[PDB]
């Protein structure tokens, strides 16, 4: 999966 | 509410006891007790709030995959007949899952959004809204799937304008936010390409903006600007 | 039970999706539902049974000593009056901790050890009973600690009593149920020279039956035997 | 803390 914040 | 008898002071200080014990279910449930008397979230109180929702949704979201994938290997050519348990365990942590999003919206939306007048507050509040209406989109299959889409897309895309507006590139708010919209586009709204514009447009204007930010949000900014990089690495 | 209308194997299969999603309390509810049946647990079965609740108190556990050291920071001189919301917070997970302790060993005796016969099953099952009274000792004060105290030591040394006669020394269980009842004896019981003479005993037996030690429970046996050994290192 | 299983 990609990064989130 | 189990926490209207309890101090607002009380609740926002055993919400930090809960973040140090990583007890992010109370932490939460702290939080939005602190939430629905009514006043408004400090700068401090607004990150409680979004990390211990962060944490909770983001292990039902792990979850969640795990058994999304069994269920998926399970519906495949030449794999055996197990019964409805998968798929309804798979139901039992998405109905819970959907029922965390709910909460955080209807806090957003009673009242936290409508009275939040500062850039910083109200920016924060609808990447909130964003985030928690992609999760509702990561789960949705039915009629409903793409409603939620377009409210995750409002969300960010108001706050998007806002931020624009109103902070400076290198913001860290305005940085995740940019950070989590570029995600929306590649994950949910099937458009890798806005996705990417995106990350590559903020991270180029924050780079030319550093000569002026904080040594306080340095760190933020920098691991965020860092994540924009990571994920373009992964997408390109 | 919230669990009555579902079918055993249902349970047991969904006590498994729970163990790899990494939910476990609802894998802990998942067995308490099962073993609620009435039908004995098979090998397999108490396995699920017991790291279900090892997981979720463990997690109890770790945040009732993040918050117990807070607390009893609070109270040395020099520090500043906080009010009573430290001691709150601990009282309310060390509340929550008894409690499934309680629910734990309600299952124990409804009525698990007394139908269990084999000597694998009835040490099984008295070594758990040892671990959930060890983890109301750890956080008892009043004038019950003793008695809780006694409790796990009765339901160890039973379990060392038919481990001893009735398993090889490096049968997993075996090797386990020392392992904790040495703890036991370092931590809580205040004998530290019994807890290393246990713990080397235990290490020393099983080194000589190794020659005869299956690969199926190599693994287990060598991974406890070794944790003989850090014990062992910690401790001299 | 000690280690047990
Ligand atoms: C739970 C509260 C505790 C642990 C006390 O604080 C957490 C962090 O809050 C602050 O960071 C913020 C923050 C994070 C930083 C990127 C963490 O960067 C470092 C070096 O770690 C991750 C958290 O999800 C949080 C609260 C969330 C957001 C998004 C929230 O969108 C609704 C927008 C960007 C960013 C902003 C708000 C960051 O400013 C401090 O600046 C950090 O020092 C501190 O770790
Ligand atoms: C939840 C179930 C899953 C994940 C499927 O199985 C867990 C493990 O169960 C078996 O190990 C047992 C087992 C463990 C082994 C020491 C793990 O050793 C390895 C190499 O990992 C740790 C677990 O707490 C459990 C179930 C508990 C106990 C104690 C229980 O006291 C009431 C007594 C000793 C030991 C026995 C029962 C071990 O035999 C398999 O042999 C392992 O392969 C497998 O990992
Ligand atoms: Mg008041
Ligand atoms: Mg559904
Ligand atoms: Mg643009
Ligand atoms: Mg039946
Ligand atoms: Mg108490
Ligand atoms: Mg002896």
């Amino acid at each position: 999966f990609p990064a989130t914040v | 509410g189990a926490m209207g008898s309890m101090e607002r002071a009380s609740l926002i200080q055993k919400a930090k006891l809960a973040e140090q014990a990583e007890r992010y279910e109370d932490m939460a449930a702290f939080m939005k007790g602190a939430v629905e008397k009514g006043e408004e979230l400090s700068c401090e109180e607004r990150n409680l709030l979004s990390v211990a929702y962060k944490n909770v949704v983001g292990g039902q979201r792990a979850a969640w995959r795990v058994l999304s994938s069994i269920e998926q290997k399970s519906n495949e050519e030449g794999s055996e007949e197990k019964g409805p348990e998968v798929r309804e365990y798979r139901e039992k942590v998405e109905t819970e899952l959907q029922g965390v999003c709910d909460t955080v919206l209807g806090l957003l939306d009673s009242h936290l959004i409508k009275e939040a007048g500062d850039a910083e507050s109200r920016v924060f509040y609808l990447k909130m809204k964003g985030d928690y209406y992609r999760y509702l989109a990561e789960v949705a299959t039915g009629d409903d799937k793409k409603r939620i889409i377009d409210s995750a897309r409002s969300a960010y895309q108001e706050a998007m304008d806002i931020s624009k507006k109103e902070m400076p590139p290198t913001n860290p708010i305005r940085l995740g936010l940019a950070l989590n919209f570029s995600v929306f586009h590649y994950e949910i709204a099937n458009s890798p390409e806005e996705a990417i514009s995106l990350a590559k447009t903020t991270f180029d204007e924050a780079m030319a903006d550093l000569h002026t930010l904080s040594e306080d949000s340095y760190k933020d900014s920098t691991l965020i600007m860092q994540l924009l990089r990571d994920n373009l690495t992964l997408w390109t």
